[PDB]
């Protein structure tokens, strides 16, 4: 069974270096061409580098000079030396086996994540989002939760510990300034809240954070 | 270099539908050995990309008979004869006939459904954040369809294009709609320098924007 497993990905400061590895199984590097391909946060796929079964190496000019691909045929391990790293280099890296002059990327590994950033482990700021008096005059009510400035990703947000599951929209985290910010919204019947308790539970494993924020109606 | 251009970036479909996704190369892509290394990949949410078609029209072993590839010159096409729920995700084309090898931006296969006006909710800074000296004004434009939407902020009547962070959810797996959050981040002092905060959503369902707002002192 062909298998490709990427390792080495992780947090790295800009201009820094990182070595990524890729242990292969089910085949020999002397019989297949290998490549590294990355998917950026924006989901854009980018060819990083490749090495033919014969050892020939190719890089696009953007990676040329900064990254270096090599392989251990005996131990069947593909490598990717990364240096002069930049935030654009932040992506999921996949090693891929292809069939010589047939298919470039026939088989992909699940990938290893490389995050280039100067940020330091920062716990998030969790704030309860209560409705304005003009939005609470209907049959339903939407509540929210703002999880601001944390690092690194990710955080785990739930409502009433997961008790509150339907009508929820937890939005993808975005960079506010080398730090992540996320928000979640939950919509329930007006008779559900404030009549019944609703709490936002946010955890941030990297900072050993686990905070709870109960949404309280506004007003003096 | 050869650039690959995919269209559309979003293809709303109904199950059972016959579909065609396109990929355009900035120039001809024939390897000196005569082969055309045009490949098609499908990446399912949460998974790595998987090969569908190689060398323009060769369906990869194990890939369903409903997928097929074709094209010539600078025009290439991926076809799905009868779309299934499992086919949903993003399709990518790739050219490897000339270096540097290049990928297309991708086409997202999404589900069609009835138009849906967004439910707009505005939330003034929390007292907790205010206390720490911050002022985030959030707005949610939820469960709308189609996915295309514009959000405009106004502070004391004047538009605020600066200092806004937006995020979008993927199509809801339950009602197939879309949601988006918009956060205007200010400072405690800045926020206290104005009274009216408005969030306006422009959806193909409204033209005349859905408007939601509050006053720092009154509701
Ligand atoms: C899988 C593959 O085998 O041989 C090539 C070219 C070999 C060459 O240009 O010298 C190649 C060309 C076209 C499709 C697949 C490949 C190659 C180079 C590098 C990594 C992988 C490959």
């Amino acid at each position: 069974e062909v298998k490709l497993v990427e390792s080495g990905g992780g947090l790295v400061k800009p201009g820094g270096s990182l070595k990524l590895s890729c242990a292969a199984s089910g085949f020999s590097f002397r019989n297949y061409g290998m490549s590294w391909v990355r998917q950026t946060p924006e989901k854009r796929l980018e060819w990083v580098a490749s090495i033919s079964y014969g050892g020939l190496i190719y890089y696009p000019d953007s990676i040329k000079g900064r990254f270096t691909i090599s392989r251990d045929i005996a131990q069947n391990i593909l490598y990717l030396q990364m240096s002069s790293l930049r935030s654009e280099d932040t992506a999921m890296y996949h090693c891929i086996r292809g069939d010589s002059f047939l298919v470039w990327f026939t088989f992909w590994g699940q990938g290893t994540l490389v995050t280039v950033s100067a940020a330091k482990t920062t716990a998030p700021s969790v704030y309860p989002l209560a409705p304005v008096c003009g939005d609470t005059t209907g049959s339903s009510v939407t509540l929210g939760c703002l999880v601001k400035g944390y690092f690194p990703e990710p955080v785990t947000l739930t409502w009433n510990s997961g008790s509150l599951s339907s009508g929820v929209h937890t939005f993808p985290a975005v960079l506010q300034s080398d730090l992540y910010t996320l928000s979640s919204s939950v919509t329930v019947t007006s008779s559900t809240w404030p009549s019944q308790s609703i709490t936002c539970n946010v955890a941030h494993p990297a900072s050993s954070t686990q905070v709870d924020k109960k949404i309280e109606p506004r007003g003096p | 270099d050869v650039l690959m251009t995919q269209t559309p970036l979003s293809l709303p479909v109904s199950l059972g539908d016959q579909v065609s996704i396109f990929c355009t190369s900035s120039q001809t892509i024939v390897h000196t050995n005569g082969n055309t290394y045009l490949e098609w990949y499908l990446q399912k949410p949460g998974q790595s990309p998987k090969l569908l078609i190689y060398k323009v029209s060769n369906r990869f072993s194990g890939v369903p008979d409903r997928f097929s590839g074709s094209g010539s010159g600078t025009d290439f096409t991926l076809k799905i004869s009868r779309v299934e729920t499992e086919d949903l995700g993003i399709y990518y084309c790739f050219q490897g006939s000339h270096f540097p090898l290049a990928f297309g931006a991708g086409t997202k296969l999404e589900l069609k459904r009835a138009d849906a006006a967004p439910t707009v909710s505005i939330f003034p800074p929390s007292s907790e954040q205010l206390t720490s000296g911050g002022a985030s004004v959030v707005c949610f434009l939820n469960n709308f369809y189609p996915k295309d939407i514009n959000v405009k902020w106004k502070i004391d009547g004047s538009e605020r294009q600066n200092g806004v962070l937006n995020s979008w959810t993927d199509q809801d797996s339950k009602d197939s709609t879309y949601s988006m959050s918009s956060t205007l981040t200010l400072t405690k002092d800045e926020y206290e320098r104005h009274n009216s905060y408005t969030c306006e959503a422009t959806h193909k369902t409204s033209t005349s924007p859905i408007v939601k707002s509050f006053n720092r002192n009154e509701c």
